[PDB]
């Protein structure tokens, strides 16, 4: 069982309607350290990783490590009824609910009842992942935009001294290239040449939350998945890891 | 030409299921909530 205390519960739900705009369904596994939801979308395509360490908690108390599931739809309908600055409450007792309480003004409750799950496993086995890219968040948003006007996929791809984003369609053909000489790049790693290529819907998706000035983190391998980080409102860290198009 | 994936293809099949599980176990609990 536990209780835990956010002020500012509107920001608390935006919060976490950006970690989970692409899912139905997740695992928060509430330890010492804190809260890591883990999540996927039906179709298996993306991972979702979000840490809440204990220190963005007015109050935070969590006996032993435990693990409840949540339908993501449910939860938001109840957060979306939250005021600006009144303090968010989540109380679980021993029985399989989540008690959801808005205090300010007028006090409500609400008990979110949640879905048998065993313990999450906190980890993401190392991917073996041959290209580092970090670059501000302006450069990542704007790639993915441009792409999207001109196809549905979008193609990476990590040189020594280059990392490309590459879009082709039926109408024209556009692309951003960075070097280690632009703004926009930070570090780029690159163990071998890499090409991989991703869906720009669920791309464009996992940019929304992340602010022009925020360094991402992206890590990729051959015709291999995507992995995307960054910290997310100044609160915790959100991870993507996300399958690519082949062939 | 560029054919989609999913994660079952490069994550543990022990992990998928997991999420198959909770997936399952999410739309059961699609109704009825109180207060």
């Amino acid at each position: 069982p536990f209780e835990v205390v956010f002020d500012g519960a509107k920001e608390f739900a935006d919060l976490i309607a950006t970690a989970s705009n692409l899912i139905d369904e997740a695992a928060f596994k509430f330890t010492e350290e804190g809260i890591s939801m883990r999540a996927m979308d039906p179709s298996r395509v993306v991972l979702i990783d979000l840490n809440l360490p204990e220190s963005i908690f007015s109050k935070y108390e969590v006996e032993e490590p435990e693990t409840i599931g949540i339908n993501m739809d449910q939860f938001k309908k109840i957060l979306k009824r939250g005021k600006a600055k009144d303090t968010l409450i989540l109380r679980k007792g021993d029985e399989n609910f989540l008690e959801i309480t808005f205090e300010g003004t007028a006090k409500r409750t609400f008990r979110l009842p949640l879905i048998d799950v065993e313990e999450l496993e906190l980890e993401l086995p190392e991917l073996p992942f041959t290209a580092k890219v970090v670059l501000l968040g302006e450069v990542l948003k704007e790639g993915i935009k441009d792409a999207s006007l001109v196809s549905d996929a979008i193609k990476f791809i990590a040189k020594e001294n280059e990392f490309t984003m590459k879009a082709e369609g039926e109408t024209n053909e556009v692309e951003i290239r960075l070097t280690l000489e632009d703004e926009g790049l930070l570090d780029l790693e690159v163990e071998e040449e890499t090409k991989s290529a991703y869906g720009i819907r669920y791309l464009s998706d996992m940019v929304k939350g992340i602010g022009k000035a925020d360094e991402v983190i992206l890590r990729f391998g051959n015709e291999m998945p995507l992995q995307m980080e960054y910290m997310i409102r100044d609160e915790g860290r959100l991870t993507f890891l996300l399958a690519p198009r082949v062939e | 030409r560029l054919k989609p994936t999913s994660l079952d293809s490069f994550l543990p099949e022990e992990h998928i299921n997991y999420f198959r599980d909770l997936r399952i176990g999410s739309k059961k609990i699609r109704n009825a909530k109180i207060e």
